[PDB]
Formats: C-alpha cells, structure tokens, sequence
C-alpha cells in the first residue's frame, strides 16, 4: 500500500530510547556504532552515553554545556538524538523487509 | 631467590669454600621484562654480602626455541633470526656450568647472549601473533 | 597503576579527548630499583 513516514518533534526525548532496538538488531547496532563513531571524531562527544545515561554536564570540543534536569533536554542533544534513533529504526525495519 | 638463598644455606657450615652456581634464564618486551627479573637478584648479589660467599650467578638471554608454531617458525627463518631445537639450546646453556666459566662467575656475573638475532627488535610478537 | 587506571578510567565516557598525565618519580642501586620499577 502506499504508506507516509511522519517523523516526530520535540518532547519525544527521554533516557534510554531504542536501546532495546539496539539489543535486538545487528544493523541498528552498525548504525549506532557508526553514528557515535563519527560524533566522537568530530564534534567531541560520545552520543551512545548521551543517550544510555543522562549526565549532568558534559564538555565539547571547545566549550561545556550544562542542563541541570540532564545534558540529554537541551537542544542540539535532543535533536542529535532523535536523529540517531530514527535512523536506527528505519534502518532496523528495513532490514527485516 | 627464596630458593638460593634455602639451597646456599643447607651447605653452609659443614663444606666451606663450595659455592652454589646458578644460570638464569632471560626469555622485545619478555625481554625487558626478563632484564627486569634479573636486576634484583643481580642487584642483592652486589649489595648483601652473605650470598657472595656462597652463591655465583650466571645469566643466559635465550633465543627462540622452535618446540613451545611452523607458521612462526617460517616467519621467523624469513626474518633471519636463527632458531634453535631443545637439545641445542641445552647444550648452548649447559656450556656455561663448566671450570672456566664458574671461576669466571666467581668473580662478577656472567651476562651471555645467546638470542640469534632476536635481540634486535626487528618484528615484534603481537606483530606476529596476528599473522599466526 | 590501580590508581592510574582508577584515575583514568573515572572521567572516560564524560569528557573524551581529556587525558591524565602522570609523573613519575625515581629515587646507583635505588636508581635500580627505580627503573625496575620504571619499566613495569
């Protein structure tokens, strides 16, 4: 049938999204770890632990940000993570066909 | 060095002037960590006075003896260091225990090299275990 | 090197590109012992 994939906005975010699909998956695990990977070689954080655990305040590759509730709220945390677990997801159902 | 020093004192009183004779053995890095092995015995030999009455050391760097493998051994021959079977690295390191050689290490410790080429650090073992 | 590696390990996954840096002291026969203990 021909279907519509509608992504989600903000307020989506919490600790732990789609690391059961990381346990599941063999591919959602590539992308995950090709997504910290190229996170970690360029911007300077590791968005694996951003998103497994919730730390207080983190530093960048210049600078620190900090968000007293959890570094995973703010903004450019949020979004990163969001688009993580959406390629991961997509990339889990398609292969599985 | 628990062991010399049980096996220098047993004799100790009953035949003076008969000294104990040891050869140690030195087996990159193992290597290092051999040299590291033999500079506190060597290091208690030159300072307590006790043992130098009783014991003489001797040191033997080995090489590389090809029974605990072909894979490393064709490497090894391709890289050039010569190997050595059991009874010829025996008998390389039993010729340190003759007269000249214990007159000799009753005096200062003999530190012989008996590596075929290893002991430059051409290859290394990870380097090899890899490959292996 | 417990402590190094406790020390190191504490502030891994935060804040990577942060390195520990160690001095190490050592202190003829005590020089011995000291590279001894040096290259462990």
């Amino acid at each position: 049938p021909k279907t519509v994939y509608a992504f989600p906005g903000q307020g989506i975010q919490h600790k732990g999204m789609g690391m059961e699909v990381r346990a599941r998956s063999k591919a959602a695990r590539k992308v995950w770890d090709t997504a910290d990977k190229f996170t970690r070689d360029t911007l300077g954080f590791s968005v694996l632990h951003v998103v497994r655990d919730n730390p207080t305040s983190i530093i960048a590759s210049g600078v620190h940000y900090h968000h007293p509730d959890g570094v995973l709220y703010l903004t450019q945390f949020t979004q990163v993570a969001m688009a993580t677990v959406a390629a991961a997801q997509v990339a889990e159902m398609r292969e599985q066909g | 060095q628990r062991l010399i020093g049980g096996l220098s004192t047993i004799g100790a009183e009953r035949d003076i002037a008969s000294r104990l004779h040891v050869v140690l053995p030195g087996s990159d890095g193992a290597y290092g960590e051999a040299k590291s092995a033999l500079d506190a015995v060597v290091s208690r030999w030159h300072a307590e006075s006790s043992w130098a009455a009783r014991v003489s050391l001797a040191h033997a760097l080995i090489g590389w003896t090809r029974g605990t493998n072909d894979a490393i051994v064709a490497a090894v021959e391709e890289a050039g260091v010569t190997t050595y079977s059991t009874d010829e690295m025996a008998a390389l390191l039993l010729d340190l225990c003759d007269a000249e050689s214990k007159v000799a290490a009753a005096r200062s410790p003999i530190k012989a090299d008996l590596t075929g080429g290893l002991a430059e650090a051409n290859l290394d073992m990870a380097e090899l275990a890899a490959k292996a």
